């Protein structure tokens, strides 16, 4: 099981700073992480659907439902060996996440002093200790620093029960949020923060109606009087006992609403503000998605995406 | 707009002013809303001994309407924390709000308070009550019998006001007497810890 990579942030400073945001989002979202080396790319997973998470009960006791799920291209790493007998040389494991923050948060430190030195990480069997196995994270300070971090490979079986969530795209209303980079970045980077102004609002209703030709509010009506923030500025629209929930009649064909924890929008505006390219997508009275895509070309390259699905935290 | 009554500014001091100057009658309690052609006033008074009148005319507002035609003016009541609270979480980026807008659509309607930004626009309705039986017209002056009348400048009634504050002034007693060669003595006495 080798899984020798090697990460260098003075070339395509675009991929480690995608990477530093995947994984920060997935420590600050959950305690563990599902990491999965393809023989064409590495996927990050943060669902509480997982061994080590579920260990937790959070679905029903705080309703974290959520999931992240990150893809990073095999062209991120200067040098990608991953070699397996699974279905596309597949490779499974679980890791704490607070370790390799603060690897990674080491290695920043060290960039920033000055250092132009690569990271390599390798799989390794330490005798010390679902075999639990070591994460070999080395590199050079202008010294050779060594850390390790333990992990737990998975199986095929563990494996393909945890499956991306996936939506109706017919029935679901996409929404091309502005660039952060442009003149407009910083109102709507407002905009998504105001509702942050009121400490004791718990839950936000989203709500979007055609009529730039489409507009996005925010209902808060947690508070002593009705609060609507609305954005006026340019914005585009792309072109067992378990039971099924139960959906409110849309208003109108044209407008699409949903309820969600103010939590799960603070990470959704911390993303925004992460990436250039971003889409809200809304399943009335279903959920909401935060898509953030980065573009890179040579023959286009892989899309690098991070996709937060939110389920809805009230009925409407 | 469509509603009985719209009025927009671009001037936020008035209404921040006037909130400041209805604040000493109390954080917590009721303010009464005059709509009328001429303008919009907020009326408070408290137990039944005190009433505070602060009236907005319509050159205040850029844009100014009042279509209600069965009544020549409408009455509304609100509570002040709510107003209070909600200005302040709103007003925090004074230096941004570019217009400001009021509007009511009659009983049985909020009233409504928009802030209004280059791209963001924050909308609040604030929910109506019923109006006390205590008619606010009751405690007005008697016209006809004016026992004295005087004209000061603010900054030095101001100060008086001030110093009488300082000292915890328990009791007030205006004294006016008039003479001849244009005598005046308009004076303040207070009752006090010092005396």
């Amino acid at each position: 099981m080798k899984l020798k990579l090697i990460v260098n942030g003075c070339e395509a400073p675009d991929d480690y700073k995608l990477l530093r945001t995947t994984i920060n989002t997935v420590a600050s979202l959950r305690k563990t992480a599902i990491l999965r080396f393809n023989s064409e790319r590495l996927t990050i997973i943060s669902t509480p659907k997982s061994s080590l998470n579920s260990s937790n009960n959070g679905t029903i006791l705080r309703g974290d439902t959520g999931q992240l799920w990150c893809t990073i291209p095999h062209d991120v790493f200067r040098l990608y060996t991953v070699i397996s007998a699974r279905e596309l040389n597949t490779i499974t494991m679980e890791c704490n996440c607070d370790s390799l923050l603060s690897v990674f948060k080491r290695y920043d430190r060290v960039m920033n002093q000055g250092s132009s030195s690569n990271m390599t990480i390798k799989l390794q069997s330490m005798p010390e200790w679902n075999p639990i196995c070591a994460l070999g994270i080395t590199f050079e300070e202008i010294i050779m620093h060594s850390f390790k971090v333990p992990v737990k490979l998975l199986f095929r079986a563990q494996d393909t029960r945890i499956q991306e969530p996936m939506i109706n795209y017919i029935q679901l209303m996409m929404y091309k949020l502005p660039p952060i980079s442009g003149e407009f970045g910083s109102a709507f980077h407002g905009f998504i923060r105001r509702v942050e102004r009121y400490s004791n609002v718990n839950h936000i209703h989203l709500m979007g109606v055609k009529k730039d030709d489409v507009e996005l509010k925010i209902i808060v009506n947690e508070l002593d009087w009705h609060l609507e923030i609305c954005w006026n500025g340019p914005l585009d629209s792309v072109i067992d006992i378990s039971v099924m929930v139960e959906k409110a009649e849309q208003e109108s064909s044209s407008t699409h609403e949903v309820i969600i924890r103010c939590k799960d929008w603070k990470v959704c505006s911390k993303l925004y503000a992460a990436f250039e390219e971003v889409v809200l997508a809304i399943s009335h009275d279903e959920s909401c998605v935060f898509h953030c895509s980065l573009d890179r070309g040579s023959k286009p390259r892989e899309r690098g995406q991070i996709i937060y699905y939110i389920a809805r935290s009230k009925g409407l | 707009l469509a509603n009985k009554f719209s009025a927009s500014t671009v001037h936020l001091e008035h209404i921040t002013t006037a909130l400041s100057c209805l604040t000493p009658f109390g954080s917590k309690d009721d303010v009464l809303i005059f709509i009328d052609a001429d303008g919009l006033s907020f009326v408070r008074e408290n137990n039944h001994v005190i009433k505070i009148q602060l009236l907005l005319s319509r050159e205040l507002f850029m844009s100014y309407s009042y279509r209600n035609e069965t009544e020549d003016h409408m009455k509304l009541c609100v509570k002040i924390n709510h107003i209070l609270d909600s200005v302040s979480v709103m007003n925090r980026n004074s230096d941004d709000i570019v217009e400001c807008t009021l509007s009511y659509d009659g009983h049985g309607s909020p009233f409504v308070l928009i802030f209004e930004d280059s791209f963001i626009s924050e909308r609040v309705e604030y929910s109506t009550y019923l109006i006390k039986d205590f008619d606010t017209n009751g405690l007005e002056l008697d016209r006809e019998r004016i026992s004295f009348e005087a004209i000061i400048k603010g900054e030095a009634l101001h100060s008086a006001l001030k110093d009488l504050k300082e000292i915890g002034c328990k009791e007030c007693y205006v004294y006016a007497k008039t003479e001849a060669n244009d005598e005046n003595v308009f004076a303040l006495i207070s009752k006090s810890q010092l005396g």
